[PDB]
C-alpha cells in the first residue's frame, strides 16, 4: 500500500516495524520565485502561508481603494465649492488662469 | 564577565554567541544543549496484576451447621448450604439424609507469574528540568549539567553556569500515570482503597510481597448441584486482563515534542519546546589583550549563492589585510543567519570561504571579523528538497522572512495610497481658505 503523511516545519517521526525511528522536517520549498515577478511572488507566499497572504493582499486592495475614493472625494469638493462661490453668480465673467486651472 | 544569553531548547543544533569587553579581544562562544530530562517526582500507589482465584477445599459437615467467619484475604467470600449429600469416588461421604452442610470459600491471590507480568500505579508531582550542556570559549571545551531552575550554580570547573527559568512549563504527564514493563501509559486508575470489579486495579497490593492485598472482582458462589462434591462459582472477567487489550497508544508514542519516553526513573528524554535563560562568568584567564589578537585593516564580503534550507546551504566569501597573523573569531551579527566556523586563521592578506544557513529570503547581515562589521547582500533563491532529514538551524522570523521586492512592492503601494489623501487634503485646505478669504 502507500501513505500519505503532511509534515510541518517542526518535524514528523515515523517507526515502521521494528525499525529505528527517524525523523524528517519539512523545508520551504514553495513552487514560484519568491523574487520575480509579482505574480510569481504572490503564488509562492500563497503557497507558503496562505491565510497570511489573502489578508495581507485584501488590505492592500482596501488601502489603495479606500483612499483612492478619498482621494476623488475631495478634490471633487474642491472643485464645486471653488467654482460655486462666484464663478456659479450669474452676470459675471471668470478669468481663464483662475478657471482652467482646476476646471475640467 | 558576566554574559546573558537565550538558547532555544533544541538537542544538538549549536548557538553562537560574541561576548566582548574594552580593551580585550572578541570571544567566541558556542553553547549545545547535548542532552535533557525531564524527571518528575512520583509516588507509589499500589501494584496490580491478573488475580489467580483459590477455591481451598470444602468442609462439609454430616449432622449439624457450619457459620461463616471473616478473613483478612482478598476479596473473601463465604456460603453455607443446607442440604448437599455430596459424592466421590467411593460413594457417599456422609449419613445424614437431607441435614448435610457444606461450606464454601474463595478469595484471591497474585498469580504465581505477576512477579514478570505486573502493572504500577504511580503519581507525579511537577516536573523538573536538567540538562546538560557543551560550551565553548576560546580554544578550550567544557561538559557539565545543571538544573535549569534559575539558582542551581552547575558548574563544570570555574564556568559557574547558570541557567534561568524555563519559558514554558510543560509535562507529557498528566496526573497519574501507568508503568508496566517499560511502556508508560497516562491512565486515571481507580484511588488505592476504592476498586471497582472488571476494571484495571480490580486487585492491589502496596507491594507484590506485601500480605495485606485487597481485591474486590465479585465473586459469586452458587447452590452445589451435581451428586459429587463440587463449588460452583462465577467471577468478573479480569480487570487487568481488560485493560491490557483495550491499552490504547504509549506515551512512547503518543508524547508531544518529540519527547523519548523512558523508565528507571520514570523521565522524559530530549524534548525540544521553549527557551533557556542562561548566565556565563567567562574566567579572564581565556580573555586575551586587544594588542595581542591582530587587526583587521579592512574586509569586503562577497557571497557566492544561497538557499535558505535547514542545513548550511549557503556559501561567502570576503578579502582581508592584516598587520599580523593568528586566530580571529568570526560571527553574524542576525537572528536570522548563523555561520559554521567559529574562528579562522588569518595572513596578511587573503580571503576565506565560510559556510551559513539563513531561513530568511535575504543574506542582509552583518559578519564581523574580529571587529569590523561588514554588510552583505544576497539573492537568497528557495530550495529545491523538498525534505531534509535535519532540524532547521534558526528560528524564522517574520520582518526578514519577507524579500525585497515584494517589501518594495508594499511599501510602493501603500506610500501612494498615503500620498494621494495627503495632496487632496492640502489641496483642500488651500482653497478652503482661499473661498474664505474671498469674502
Amino acid at each position: 500500500t502507500s501513505r500519505n503523511f503532511s509534515v510541518g516545519r517542526e518535524g514528523l517521526e515515523y517507526v515502521w516495524g521494528n525499525h529505528e525511528p527517524v525523523r524528517v522536517w519539512a523545508q520551504e520549498s514553495a513552487p514560484g520565485d519568491p523574487h520575480g515577478w509579482p505574480h510569481e511572488i504572490i503564488i509562492h507566499y500563497y503557497h507558503r502561508h496562505p491565510v497570511y497572504t489573502v489578508i495581507v493582499l485584501c488590505g492592500v486592495a482596501l488601502a489603495i481603494l479606500v483612499g483612492t475614493a478619498s482621494s476623488a472625494a475631495c478634490i471633487a469638493k474642491a472643485r464645486r465649492d471653488c467654482l460655486t462661490p462666484y464663478a456659479l453668480a450669474p452676470n459675471a465673467t471668470v478669468p481663464t488662469a483662475l478657471a482652467v486651472l482646476c476646471c475640467i | 564577565f558576566e554574559h546573558a544569553t537565550t538558547v532555544p531548547n533544541v538537542p544538538g543544533i549549536p548557538y553562537k554567541a560574541l561576548v566582548e569587553r574594552a580593551g580585550y579581544a572578541p570571544l567566541n562562544l558556542e553553547i549545545t544543549v547535548v542532552s535533557s530530562e525531564l524527571t518528575p517526582s512520583t509516588n507509589k500507589e499500589y501494584v496490580t496484576c491478573k488475580f489467580h482465584t483459590v477455591i481451598p477445599s470444602p468442609q462439609v459437615k454430616c449432622c449439624g451447621s457450619l457459620e461463616c467467619k471473616a478473613s483478612s484475604k482478598a476479596d473473601y467470600t463465604c456460603r453455607v448450604f443446607g442440604g448437599v449429600y455430596p459424592f466421590m469416588w467411593g460413594g457417599a461421604q456422609c449419613f445424614c439424609d437431607s441435614e448435610n452442610t457444606q461450606l464454601s470459600e474463595a478469595y484471591v491471590e497474585f498469580a504465581p507469574d505477576c512477579t514478570i507480568d505486573h502493572a504500577v500505579a504511580l503519581k507525579v508531582h511537577t516536573a523538573a528540568l536538567k540538562v546538560g550542556l557543551r560550551i565553548v570559549y576560546g580554544n578550550t571545551t567544557a561538559h557539565l549539567d545543571t538544573f535549569v531552575n534559575g539558582v542551581t550554580p552547575g558548574s563544570s570547573r570555574d564556568l559557574k553556569v547558570i541557567a534561568g527559568p524555563i519559558s514554558a512549563a510543560f509535562s507529557p504527564f498528566d496526573h497519574k500515570v501507568v508503568i508496566r514493563k517499560g511502556l508508560v501509559y497516562n491512565y486515571d486508575f481507580p484511588e488505592y482503597g476504592a476498586m471497582k470489579p472488571g476494571a484495571f486495579g480490580d486487585i492491589q497490593a502496596s507491594s507484590l510481597y506485601a500480605t495485606d492485598i485487597v481485591a474486590r472482582t465479585d465473586i459469586r458462589l452458587l447452590k452445589p448441584s451435581v451428586k459429587n462434591i463440587h463449588v460452583p462459582y462465577t467471577q468478573a472477567v479480569s480487570g487487568y486482563e481488560m485493560w491490557k487489550n483495550n491499552s490504547g497508544r504509549p506515551l512512547q508514542e503518543t508524547a508531544p515534542f518529540g519527547c523519548k519516553i523512558e523508565v528507571e526513573p520514570l523521565r522524559a528524554s530530549n524534548c525540544a519546546y521553549g527557551h533557556i535563560p542562561i548566565s556565563i562568568d567567562i574566567p579572564d584567564a581565556a580573555f586575551v589583550r586587544s594588542s595581542e589578537s591582530p587587526t583587521i585593516l579592512e574586509v569586503s564580503c562577497t557571497v557566492a549563492d544561497c538557499i535558505y534550507s535547514a542545513d548550511f546551504g549557503g556559501s561567502l566569501t570576503l578579502q582581508y589585510k592584516a598587520d599580523r597573523e593568528g586566530h580571529c573569531p568570526v560571527h553574524s551579527h542576525s537572528t536570522t543567519a548563523v555561520l559554521k566556523e567559529a574562528t579562522t586563521h588569518v595572513t596578511a592578506t587573503g580571503s576565506i570561504t565560510l559556510h551559513f544557513s539563513t531561513s530568511s529570503p535575504q543574506a542582509n547581515f552583518i559578519v564581523s571579523l574580529c571587529g569590523k562589521k561588514t554588510t552583505c547582500n544576497a539573492e537568497c533563491k528557495p530550495p529545491a528538497d523538498h525534505i531534509i532529514g535535519e532540524p532547521h538551524k534558526v528560528d524564522q522570523e517574520f520582518q526578514a522572512a519577507v524579500s525585497k521586492t515584494s517589501w518594495n512592492w508594499l511599501l510602493a503601494l501603500f506610500g501612494g495610497a498615503s500620498s494621494l489623501i495627503v495632496v487632496g487634503l492640502i489641496v483642500l485646505v488651500c482653497s478652503s481658505m482661499l473661498i474664505n478669504t474671498r469674502r
